[PDB]
């Protein structure tokens, strides 16, 4: 799981930061001050979170 | 009687009153700022121990920012 | 007002005339003018993180825990291994796991947390202080993997490391910041000087193929036959500390590139509005390249500026401060941009606008210090201090384009932080003097103003005690900025200051005097012997022997605050190697040693802080209980013991007493003495690590208030709690009555001994907002600059306003007023320091005073 | 036989009548003769844990657990601390805890592991040692916690701290033990010269006063105004290393105690023998005042000298040897109890059972070294080398009734280990060269002579290089010992070497000129590239050509030793400190430093072992090869390659070239300039830590078996695996056919660039041990001296009783027969060792010979 | 449980290693070569082992 | 009769007779099998113990008067 999901952006094969089935998991969330996106290092077999978007 | 005196597991320690503000350095340390003066000046004593002390003055709660130094 | 200046009637109407449709207590809601509508949206979104009284201001502001997690992980891996590399392995994991940041509108991206309201921690560097966060109402989550962090980082944290050197009673009384303050290895408290020159003309793959270089000809030369071990045993930390720069610099490298594919990404999947599409792909190839690359326009070089500035003062360690010569470090890129339409082609209010959104980003910065240094900041995320302006290495101004719109930027946009030092000079044009007259006259209380001639004298100086004997140049020594607040040091590619082990730390002689008096126990605050037994009162016959007391507590003192630095810089460079600013210095590449190992520039010093205090404390005991004998040293202690109760009339004869800043030939005579034999005499017999001399940088910066309030009363007259003098060489709080010339006068007097002294003043708000006040200024500031006193900093506020905003917070949010050495929120500042600040007399200047300036109207 | 001498006819028939009674194939199973009944019962019950071949003769002997176990848990809970007082915790944790073993009739008491059929590990240093330890038959139980220790230490151990710094693929060569002793980092085999007078002269209570002292001085200074950066900071590692001593001193204090309680309470509830009772009361009182006071009786004395020993050697780490200088060392404390009856008042045949006594306890020391060093000591526990004789300071005779003690508890007692040393001058008294002929006659192979005026002049060379310019002075060089085998060194309460990584290592000449004949490739053992790629034989046109090929060999292999050995002393003073020996150093205790630290006297060497067979190879090649022609160089590559199978006329060939030994001009010609140009030539070239040079000390010690069978076929007539050369300078066993007194001169012929040159020689059974025999061996070691040879040692076996133990192992248990630089007993030695022994050439005296000698009847 | 054991015999109080409780488990032991002793740091309250001789 | 590599053999180089382990490395080890009549052992090294085998292979160990 936690592969299908539309935050999950595979890491191109050219980067310096690639391995094998790591990909960027992107949010976008907001409070009371604005809007932002968070970006964290997570891999093709790892547990999804509470919300799962089909891509 | 209104200065600091030791307490063995006092119910109302200086950690929680709301004149006490922890100590810059040492977390087990703290200082009461409960005698201030009329003219402005909040004379600070030392708190050795947070967990076993009270005084009379103890009233729980915390003070705003504002209100400390 | 209306002054009568050479038979011209001076009125003093405010140059815009719909100011007189504006209510005075209101005046500084109407001032701020974001240049776009971009920067307006960041200014009204902006995320502050003030803190004050020791908590933060804003519920949404709490600590995170990816920094202490992953630190902890890598750390557990690494053992076995050089300390340095396992320090470039710990930079890399955190580097590599973090979550990224990216907010709307955004142009300088980048973070330092793992979400925008948080703030990374550091268990490496004092446990107390994790422990303290661990107690607080905004500790990382969840607590108890935190708690276990601090529990394994406890043994080998730098505080661990550096206490067994001393006597358990020296560290007790240090750390209660009462006489001393803390030593930075039982805080984790810091500065650094960052060498952004390197990164902005080399890009770190130049870098790290330096690094390889350098490790394959050691490599090489420990394969050289015959081989000789008095000399190829250097080679082992040398190749150690090359192979930690590649590491850590590879990590930054992969860790710019992965944030520049979060803007890629939220480009093509989460934003709607084509115009930020396009931005956001600019800032992406911008984040590529840079800052592996070399710097092409004004862009890449802000954002190779606010990389560095994470990687050196947030994530391989806190470091508190925002040093650089930015109009310098940025000129070149400004040149090719804005000038020369070389690359990223930007007009002259594009660059305003990118440093209106620098300020913003670095106002946005949440400093993740100890309780101690949450304190003694009211009104501000941290302390954030550039410096524009100067002279170069042929003495010609150096100021340029990029100064004025660095200046522009700060007074239209109305941030407290950063605040800016502007090293004065009689070269500098009049066109960027209005522009710093633009930000003062608004009441930022930015720019201070800093004798370029003095700092540039002060660095060639220290420079002599270089140890390995590449101290500044003569031409280097022009290229200064203020470390932190007050102290200059060199700015550049080589031989910045790495730590504030090097210089930094404060001394409290107004808690010093207060034990003088009492033999060396504090009954006021701690009730336990603070300092030596320098004698009882029946001891301190003569007022010399008073001085003599004195002089042993502050010895005492001074040597406890120095040693404590020198340990803390001797097991820095063991255990807290940072291989990053290593590897962008040219020193530290050329010689394969880390940056706190390496000294090439001494810059040894110390502050005092609450020094004016202890002298009008002095000046006082010499002419009432000495020279007079019309009340005893008993006398005065029993008072003093009863804090002044039933003695109010001794009190007030001891508060009238001639004070500081009066031009008075008594206390003067006493105080310059006190300044150049005591405070900056005793202080300069001290050596520290690097060879050079400790020298005083006077300043406050808020501890005045929290020192004052642990200080008891003093034959100044303050009663106990009371908050202490606002500048190292200002006048106290209502003691001034000879005007402005007359406190420049006083301050003239010290010239001996010391590295830096901060005078606060407060001038009239009619008279700057008037078109004769520029003039005024100048003619003020040149008189300085010919009194040759170290610095100066300017307070335009009226107290109708301050008094407002103290009644009305959410009305008066906009208004900044200046503490020493930076600028705060007055909203945000407690009651006990706004009411210091609004006590600081307001300065009217007459007829003699212009006299004595040169005032040409 | 009969040999007649000058027209006197000299008979050779045994000094003892009995002997012509004795049959000749049994002769060394009636010699022993132990002075009491105690020390017999000892011998008879001793347990000696001889090794060969890499496994133990004895399936009794095991590994044990103690030591890995306390040094884990130690290590685990010191983390954070300093390294030293950490080391100094691990030590205090092992003594603290360890069982202490208490045997029958033992006076001397002390053990180093937890069962006396035990012996400690060390997963410190090598974890490939420990390694091969679990899978051996003699691995720590349980085996899981002892895995898990070795897990736990692999990160950490002293191998993986020094192999970053090499190629893996030097390393890999050095690891095969074939060209290139393994570094001392990657086996933990390691030696010592322990400063015993220290420790009998001051008692470890003045040690620890002492360091207390210096620790509260250097406090003091560090809290003295003003403070230093520069000079303060130099007091951190010195109160480290002083608490470490302390520490560890008071650890060794608490041990000895408990193993004098442990006696006490044996005498009061397990001993029924009122003598046994009272003889345990005074071991259990003696155990109380030592070490802690200073001795005042020779028993004080032996039982000091043994814990020392024990901490030094296996405890605190291992160590390999007994180097100390006995009779010096013990003479006052012998004087103190025999001569002048003051305290333990004691009759010589006392200090002759004590010493007796001494030499079992050493027979039952276990070493928990490597295979690597279980392979190449055959027929012995380990290394233990003493050193008797010689001169004192002003150049008098050394030798004292304390000398004739030892020598005759060591003809007695007839245990192979621990060998004797003697220090040989014109200045040695005849009473005490009888005692060292009375061993030699026997068979014992001990004691060894050694040339005193060279080994004193060398330590003043050496003394010139020292760093710190506290080399030994022309008097303290008289004070040497040999450190293993053949090295001098200094020995007393300072400058005494403290790590193999100073002096000690091999390199193997043999295997050199093998590789060198093929362009570094070792085709015959590992089929790998060994050495750089010199050139192939159609390059090598000249005979110069194949000696340059060797010398880029031997400086190539030679780099490689000396770099890794002081890579090792780095790591072995950054994490490897040893508190108990910087104590007991006047040096390191008064320094503040660590024993691996400081090196006040340089003693830089390297074993050259196989020499003799690579330089007659270099003959013969010469001989045949290029001067006349016979054989080109690729026929006899051709013919190595074929192990001489159907080149046997070749193979005669090469054998009847000329050889060393024989007086040959042309032979011994090429091989000095082989030894003096290239083997101690380039050598020294290299220097080491201590800034010394670096010189070849030829021996053997058993590696050439194993080198011989690692190398292949070799020109000077080997089949492939057969045994090389067995000393540095003897002659290859049966090459010598011109009688003793032509080896003589050939050795004579080596004198520059030689630091030492084993001597192994063979004489003649019944001239020995015949009335004649002191005055033929006395006209020997007198010429020897006057030729200005470094070093003899004798071997006097008859072949017969030799196959007769090889054929009957079980009835020849006291045979001791002597390898080279050690003593083993023969029947614990393997057949190929065995018959490398029995094939040296048994010399004996023709009349020109005795001519030659000067000997006078 | 470790106490009243034959071979339990306390460190004295004077002792340089003395701790509460501490003492020294002295026991007997003989192979085919000799007889020898064993002495074992060990604490009042301690496991007892398979020779525990009674009083 | 040569050594060779076989993954997992049933029979390695570990437990043949005619090996010793390496002095430095166990993971290496001696094969002393090729004994000359004239007493030369001519060892040769073996780079893995654990998947080796020749022709030569018995299982067993020598005593030390065997070996080197
Ligand atoms: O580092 C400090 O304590 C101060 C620095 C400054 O004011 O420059
Ligand atoms: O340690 C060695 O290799 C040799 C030492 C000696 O012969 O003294
Ligand atoms: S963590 Fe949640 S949001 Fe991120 S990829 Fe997995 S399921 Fe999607
Ligand atoms: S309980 Fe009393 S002493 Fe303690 S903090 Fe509160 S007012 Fe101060
Ligand atoms: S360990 Fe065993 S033998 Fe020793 S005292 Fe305890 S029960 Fe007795
Ligand atoms: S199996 Fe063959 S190659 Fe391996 S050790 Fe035995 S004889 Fe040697």
């Amino acid at each position: 799981t936690c592969k299908q999901c539309a935050n999950f952006f595979p890491v191109p094969k050219d980067a310096d930061d690639y391995e094998a089935g790591k990909a960027d998991c992107v949010r976008e969330k907001e409070d009371e001050k604005g809007k932002y996106w968070l970006s964290k290092p997570i891999f093709e077999n790892s547990a999804q979170c509470e919300a799962f978007q089909t891509k | 009687q209104n200065q600091p005196h030791t307490e063995v597991g006092t119910a109302r320690p200086c950690r929680s009153c709301k004149w006490q503000t922890p100590d810059p350095t040492d977390p087990h340390r703290g200082q009461c700022t409960a005698n201030r003066h009329a003219m402005g000046g909040v004379w600070k004593r030392w708190l050795r121990d947070v967990e076993n002390t009270t005084c009379s003055r103890h009233e729980e709660g915390k003070l705003s920012f504002r209100d400390h130094v | 007002k209306v002054l009568e200046y050479k038979g011209k009637k001076l009125n003093f109407t405010p140059e815009d005339p719909a100011e007189e449709t504006i209510p005075a207590d209101e005046l500084h809601e109407h001032l701020q003018k974001p240049s776009t509508a971009r920067t307006k949206r960041l200014k009204e979104r902006c995320r502050w993180k003030h803190a004050s009284a020791g908590e933060f201001i804003e519920k949404s502001v709490t600590a995170g825990i990816e920094r202490m997690r992953y630190l902890t992980e890598a750390h557990k891996a690494s053992e076995g291994k050089p300390e340095a590399i396992r320090r470039a392995l710990g930079l890399a994991n955190v580097l590599n796991k973090s979550t990224l940041v990216l907010q709307e509108d955004e142009f300088i991206v980048g973070y330092h947390a793992e979400d925008p309201n948080m703030f990374p921690l550091y268990p490496e560097l004092s446990h107390m202080a994790v422990q303290d966060y661990l107690r607080s109402d905004y500790s990382p989550q969840p607590a108890d993997e935190a708690a276990a962090i601090n529990e394994y980082w406890k043994p080998h944290s730098l505080q661990s490391k550096c206490q067994p050197y001393f006597d358990p009673a020296d560290l007790g009384r240090m750390y209660q910041v009462s006489s001393m303050e803390a030593p930075s290895f039982a805080s984790g408290y810091n500065s650094i000087v960052p060498p952004y020159e390197t990164v902005l003309e080399d890009g770190l793959l130049a870098r790290i193929k330096l690094a390889e270089k350098h490790i394959a000809e050691a490599q090489a030369d420990m394969s050289t036959f015959p081989w000789n071990g008095t000399k190829g045993l250097d080679n082992i930390a040398k190749i150690d500390n090359w192979k930690a720069m590649v590491i850590a610099c590879k990590a930054v490298i992969s860790w710019a590139r992965r944030q520049g594919r979060l803007c890629k990404i939220v480009a093509e999947n989460f934003e709607t509005d084509p115009k930020r599409q396009a931005e956001l792909l600019e800032i992406a190839d911008i984040c590529q390249r840079i800052p592996a690359e070399p710097c092409k326009g004004l862009k890449d070089a802000m954002q190779a500026k606010f990389f560095t500035f994470l990687i050196c003062h947030a994530i391989e360690r806190y470091a508190s401060g925002y040093a650089q010569k930015e109009d310098t470090l940025l000129w070149p890129y400004y040149k090719a941009s804005v000038v020369d339409k070389k690359f990223q082609p930007m007009s002259h209010m594009d660059a305003v606008e990118l440093v209106e959104m620098e300020r913003l980003k670095i106002s946005e910065h949440g400093a993740g210090k100890s309780r101690a240094y949450r304190e003694i900041f009211p009104g501000s995320n941290d302390l954030f201090i550039l410096t524009v302006g100067g002279t170069n290495a042929k003495g010609e101004d150096a100021c340029n384009d990029m100064t004025d719109a660095i200046l522009e930027a700060a007074k239209r946009i109305r941030t407290a932080e950063p605040s800016i030092v502007f090293r004065y000079s009689k070269k500098n044009r009049e066109k960027t003097l209005r522009w710093v007259f633009e930000c003062i006259r608004d009441g930022l209380g930015y720019p201070s103003i800093k004798h370029d001639e003095i700092g540039t004298e002060q660095m060639k100086e220290y420079a002599k005690f270089s140890l390995n004997g590449n101290g500044a140049t003569d031409e280097e020594a022009h290229n200064w900025v203020n470390v932190l607040c007050m102290s200059p040091g060199i700015h550049g590619r080589r031989k910045t200051q790495k730590t504030r082990s090097e210089g930094g730390g404060s001394i409290f002689p107004a808690k010093l005097l207060e034990i003088s008096l009492n033999d060396g126990y504090d009954w006021s605050y701690a009730d336990m012997q603070l300092g030596p037994k320098t004698g009882d009162l029946s001891s301190l016959k003569s007022f010399e022997d008073v001085w003599e007391a004195f002089r042993k507590q502050y010895q005492y003192a001074i040597n406890l605050c120095i040693s404590t630095k020198d340990v803390s810089r001797y097991f820095e460079q063991r255990f807290l190697q940072m291989p990053f600013v290593s590897a962008i210095d040219d020193g530290c590449m050329e010689l394969g040693m880390d940056a706190c190992a390496l000294s090439e520039q001494p810059n040894g010093w110390h502050n005092p802080i609450t020094t004016i205090v202890a002298a009008n404390s002095l000046v006082a005991i010499k002419k009432l209980v000495f020279e007079e004998k019309k009340y005893t040293l008993e006398q005065l202690s029993q008072a003093l013991k009863a804090n002044w109760e039933g003695f109010e009339e001794m009190r007030v004869d001891f508060k009238r007493a001639p004070k500081w800043g009066n031009d008075d030939d008594y206390a003067d005579g006493i105080i310059t003495r006190f300044y150049e034999e005591i405070i900056g005499g005793e202080m300069r017999k001290i050596t520290n690590y690097s060879g050079g001399p400790v020298m005083p940088t006077g300043q406050a910066v808020g501890l005045y208030m929290e020192v004052g309030s642990r200080t008891g009363p003093t034959p100044d007259g303050r009663f106990g709690g009371e908050a202490a003098d606002d500048g190292g060489i200002s006048p106290y709080m209502g003691t001034d009555k000879k005007g402005p010339t007359a406190v420049l006068r006083s301050v003239s007097k010290v010239q001996k001994n010391q590295k830096g002294n901060l005078l606060n003043q407060r001038l009239s708000v009619p008279i700057m907002r008037s078109k004769h006040g520029f003039e005024i200024w100048n003619s003020y500031i040149k008189t300085w600059h010919d009194l040759n006193i170290d610095h100066v900093q300017f307070n335009v506020v009226s107290t109708d306003e301050m008094r407002a905003a103290q009644r009305e917070p959410e009305k008066h949010h906009d208004l900044i007023v200046r503490v020493s050495g930076y600028s705060a929120r007055f909203v945000d500042i407690p009651t006990y320091g706004q009411n210091t600040i609004i006590a600081r007399q307001e300065q009217d200047f007459s007829a003699s005073d212009l006299e004595f300036l040169n005032v040409e109207i």
